[PDB]
Order: C-alpha cells, then sequence, then structure tokens
C-alpha cells in the first residue's frame, strides 16, 4: 500500500513533482523522471527506470509515480526493518542475546504470544548471532 | 423497555408476585388500548 | 474534476477523511446511472467509466480499511459488470479485480 | 526436458548485441532458469550439460546489455549453484574462463566467476588433480592472477 | 528486579493505538485501576466528563 | 402476513461447518503490520 | 514487526489527537443515561 511513507515524504514528493510538471496537469516526460529522482539525491542508473515505466504511454502521472517511489524506498526499508528490530533483544548491540532474556521480553510484546510459541520458535532453530535470527524469522 | 423494565434469593411471598405481574399487566395495558397492538 | 482530485496531496495523507466523506460512495452510483439499460446498445456516455474506474482502482491501494471499506459492494458491483465489454483502460470487473 | 527447453535458451544472446527489440525472452528467464536452478540431480553418461554449461555463461555475457540488476541474480544463482552437483568433469568451462577471467580485473564482471571460482578450489583440495592441461591451466591462471 | 521490565512493555512494544487504550482505560473507569497516571490529572477528566 | 412469515423462517441459517473452517485459519493471524490490530476482534458474523 | 512499533512521543499533534476520540469511545458506549423510557411514556401520552 501506500501508507508505509509519513506524510513529509509525499509532500516532499508532490514538491519535486509541481516543480517539474509541464502545465500542472501531472505530467512528465521520459526524461524529467530522471533529472526528478537526481534532483533529490537519488543517482539510479537507467535500468532502474527502464523497468518502471514497462512496470506502468509517456504520460506518468502523478499517482504512477508516486508508487513507483514507494516500491523504491519499501524495499531497502524491508530489507533493514529486522535489524533495528533486533536491537532491544540484545544489551551491547553487536548481536549476541541471552537465551534466558529471550523467554519474557517475547512472551510479552502484545501480539498475543503464549508461552508455547516461543517454545515452538527457540527449539526449531547460550548466545546465538543476529543473521541466524533473520534466518530463522523469514524461514 | 417502557414495559419490561421489571420483568442466591429468598423465596419470594405471595403477596408481592402479583404486584409485578400486575404492574407488568398496567404497564403494557395502556401500550395495546391506544392502537399500537394493530400495527 | 476527478482529475483534480488525484493531486491535491492531501487524498494521499488522510485516507480516513475519504472515508467519511465518502466520496467513493457517490462515484458509485454516477457510474450505475450511465450503465443501466437493457441490453448491450445501452453504452451511451463511453469514454467516462474508463476516466473513472481508474480512480476507484488507486483508491483501492492505499491502505487496508480502504480495500475493506469498498470490498462489501462486490456482489452489487459484479451484477452490472459482465455485460459491458469492449472497451479498454478500464473496466468495472478491473476494479471488482 | 532439457531438449527441448534448451533449445529455446540456445537462441540466448542470439539478439544480446547489435539491439534486441522483444526482449520478452528475458522474461521467460523468470520462470525457467528458476525451475532448472531448483534440481541438484545429476549424473553423468552425456556431454550435452557442456554445451548448456556454457549457454549460462553466455547469458551472464553481457555485463549490463539488457539485464536489470535484480533480473541478472536469478542467472547469476543459476550457475552459482549449478557448480555442487556436476562429476567434476567441468572442462572447457575452465577454460572459457581461462584468462578472460583474469582479464578485466577491475570491471563489475569480475565478481561474476571470482566467488565461483573460489567454489571450485573449496571443494577440491584433496582432489581434481587427475588432469594435466587444467592443472597447467590452473598455474597458467594463478600465474597471471 | 529484573521483572520490573516484564511490566514495562506498553512503553515500547504494542502499536500507538494500543497504549492509548491502557493509558486512558482507568482515568474515566470507576473503582479499579490498573497502571495509572499521577493523580493530578485525571481530575480535570471527572470534572469536564 | 402468513406468506412473510412463511419465507422469512426459511432464510434463518444453520450451524454451517464450511465457514468454521474459515475462521480457524482467520484466527491465526494476530494484528495487521501496523493498523490498530484486527479491530473487527470477534468478528462473530459467520457461523450463525 | 512488533519491534519498530514508534513510541507514542513521537506522533504529530494533529494525528495523535484524532486516534484519542475514536478510543475515547469507553466513556459514553458503556455509560448509562437512563432517563427518557419511564419519563418519555409519562409525560407523554398519559397525562396527555
Amino acid at each position: 500500500m501506500a501508507d508505509q511513507l509519513t506524510e513529509e515524504q509525499i509532500a516532499e514528493f508532490k514538491e519535486a513533482f509541481s516543480l517539474f510538471d509541464k502545465d500542472g496537469d501531472g505530467t512528465i516526460t521520459t526524461k524529467a523522471l530522471g533529472t526528478v529522482m537526481r534532483s533529490l539525491g537519488q543517482n539510479p542508473t537507467e535500468a532502474e527506470l527502464q523497468d518502471m515505466i514497462n512496470e506502468v504511454n509517456g504520460t506518468i502521472d502523478f499517482p504512477a509515480f508516486l508508487t513507483m517511489m514507494a516500491r523504491k524506498m519499501k524495499d531497502t526499508d524491508s530489507e533493514e526493518e529486522i535489524r533495528e528490530a533486533f536491537r532491544v533483544f540484545d544489551k551491547d548491540g553487536n548481536g549476541y542475546i541471552s537465551a534466558a532474556a529471550l523467554r519474557h521480553v517475547m512472551t510479552n510484546l502484545g501480539e498475543k504470544l503464549t508461552d508455547e510459541e516461543v517454545d515452538e520458535m527457540i527449539r526449531e532453530a547460550g548466545q546465538v548471532n543476529y543473521e541466524a535470527f533473520v534466518q530463522m524469522m523469514t524461514a | 423497555k417502557s414495559c419490561h423494565l421489571e420483568e442466591e434469593e429468598v423465596e419470594v411471598s405471595f403477596e408481592e408476585k402479583e404486584m409485578e405481574k400486575q404492574r407488568l399487566l398496567y404497564q403494557q395495558s395502556r401500550l395495546h388500548t391506544r392502537g399500537a397492538a394493530e400495527m | 474534476s476527478i482529475g483534480n482530485i488525484m493531486n491535491n496531496k492531501v487524498f494521499y495523507q488522510h485516507p480516513n477523511l475519504m472515508r467519511a466523506l465518502g466520496m467513493h460512495e457517490t462515484v458509485m452510483e454516477v457510474m450505475v446511472n450511465v450503465l443501466g439499460g437493457g441490453e448491450t446498445k445501452e453504452i451511451r456516455f463511453p469514454k467516462m467509466v474508463t476516466s473513472c474506474c481508474r480512480f476507484l482502482c488507486y483508491f483501492c491501494r492505499i491502505s487496508r480499511q480502504n480495500q475493506r471499506s469498498m470490498f462489501d459492494h462486490l456482489s452489487y458491483l459484479l451484477e452490472n459488470s459482465g455485460i459491458g465489454l469492449g472497451m479498454q483502460g478500464s473496466t468495472p470487473l478491473d476494479v471488482a479485480a | 526436458h532439457v531438449l527441448d527447453v534448451g533449445f529455446l535458451p540456445d537462441m540466448r544472446a542470439a539478439a544480446s548485441l547489435d539491439t534486441a527489440t522483444f526482449s520478452t525472452t528475458e522474461m521467460a528467464l523468470a520462470l525457467n532458469r528458476y525451475l532448472c536452478l531448483a534440481v541438484l540431480p545429476l549424473i553423468t553418461k552425456c556431454a550435452p550439460l557442456f554445451a548448456g554449461t556454457e549457454h549460462r555463461a553466455i547469458m551472464v555475457d553481457s555485463m549490463l546489455h539488457t539485464v536489470y540488476r535484480l533480473s541478472r541474480g536469478r542467472s547469476l544463482t543459476k550457475a552459482q549453484r549449478d557448480v555442487i552437483e556436476d562429476c567434476l568433469m567441468a572442462l572447457c568451462r575452465y577454460i572459457r574462463p581461462s584468462m578472460l577471467q583474469h582479464l578485466l580485473r577491475r570491471l563489475v564482471f569480475d565478481v561474476p566467476i571470482l566467488n565461483e571460482f573460489a567454489k571450485m578450489p573449496l571443494k577440491l583440495l584433496t582432489n581434481h588433480y587427475e588432469r594435466c592441461w587444467k592443472y597447467y591451466c590452473l598455474p597458467t591462471g594463478w600465474a597471471n592472477f | 528486579s529484573a521483572a520490573e521490565t516484564a511490566r514495562r512493555t506498553r512503553e515500547f512494544r504494542s502499536p500507538p493505538q494500543e497504549q492509548i487504550n491502557m493509558l486512558l482505560h482507568f482515568k474515566d473507569e470507576a473503582d479499579e485501576e490498573d497502571c495509572p497516571l499521577p493523580e493530578d490529572i485525571r481530575q480535570d477528566l471527572q470534572d469536564f466528563h | 402476513f402468513f406468506q412473510s412469515i412463511q419465507a422469512l423462517m426459511q432464510t434463518c441459517s444453520v450451524l454451517d461447518l464450511n465457514a468454521f473452517e474459515r475462521q480457524n485459519k482467520a484466527e491465526g493471524l494476530g494484528m495487521v503490520n501496523e493498523d490498530g490490530t484486527v479491530i473487527n476482534r470477534q468478528n462473530g458474523e459467520k457461523v450463525m | 514487526a512488533c519491534f519498530r512499533m514508534t513510541p507514542l512521543y513521537n506522533l504529530p499533534t494533529h494525528r495523535a489527537c484524532n486516534m484519542f476520540l475514536e478510543s475515547y469511545k469507553a466513556a459514553w458506549i458503556l455509560t448509562e443515561d437512563h432517563s427518557f423510557e419511564d419519563r418519555m411514556i409519562d409525560d407523554l401520552s398519559k397525562a396527555g
């Protein structure tokens, strides 16, 4: 969906779109999608653009441009969501968390997890590293 | 709700229990004489 | 009118408004009046169902609750969807999917 | 099945050079090469795989010529795991690289076979020395490395 | 006290809407109060309400 | 009037089983990615 | 997901108000006014 982004990327993206829009229609050419992304720091090579128009005629409207930035931002955020989700598990932050620490903080997180689900969770996997916890979460 | 308001516990005496079934009989008495029921 | 709706910077940040104003409700009758006809010969005023059904699809791809609120009309939508076939861009069957 | 699916794969880089208009063949590499990269079942009594081995390398010849940074990983992981199934008879495939892999030792196409070559040596540190020219080719690559 | 960490769970876990439910339940409730707030901001509701 | 009573009670539901399975896996989930958890919660409208 | 669920103290003021009203449907829905029920049919109808 598009609720993954806050207000403040969307108000910035309409700021970039209405700056380089042609006549206020909400239209840009297949050149201007390149210059509107390099105006904000993001510098993709032309294969990254090459698939998104094939994904969406020559008329790139503002809901089409908003959906392409949402997929361009969510893939790196879905790859990096899980490390900061791992940070409250260990006290130091290198990735090493105790097994005795993990049965009161993971049964109390608010998804109605009982004592039985985290007991199945850790014995289908001392202290375990960080990259194994992605290996055991995504499965 | 204007009728059924009165509609681990000691045994009910015989004088009091008629008061409920008379109050209930009167509470809905006004509500069937005054047209109503035949709607 | 609908083209200016999808540029206002506000129909992206506060979806809860648009279900409270409920314009998706009102726009729905707009489609049913024009498409109401005896047979396929009653395809008067084309190029507007396509121009409006595109807006509905993007509305359905903004939040989960937005998906639920319009989903409940699925039986209503399919009742008058598999008759007027032959154009491009969009059709009520697409937003049903 | 490979005696009919590879017939279409035979036209891999048959257009990946000049311009190649309809690149719909790359779309067929999202539900075919992925299916092949899911079977470690491999035997012998044939050498048709050798034609298919270079074919995958021929498809990975383009370092940017219509590959897509995401779709390129499918073909890259198609051969990177296809090595741990052969009967240690990967002959011409090594000669295909030879020093050409050593060549352009400053490009992005380096990591294509660099990590792949390390997978061969890390699975033969006690064997695969029953050859001659290949043994000479190893030192020929080692010295040029 | 260790187990105090288990008690403090709304403060980092649960979605934000869930936190409002916990902190607002006892305010306009009656008698029983769980995980309460300071008895200074729980008086205007009993006046406003 | 007796047409209504006769027709109406024929539309009453009974204890379906197929609909029960639809709950038994839908209840497997506990909360959306981030939206106020399952708002319907009970969502009892199914079996009866 | 349950660890990145942002804390309450980073929300914009305008958004942190709409959640209050929708969540504060826990002082009307349970409170009872009664009132209009017995005084209704009393002053109306009877003694009319």
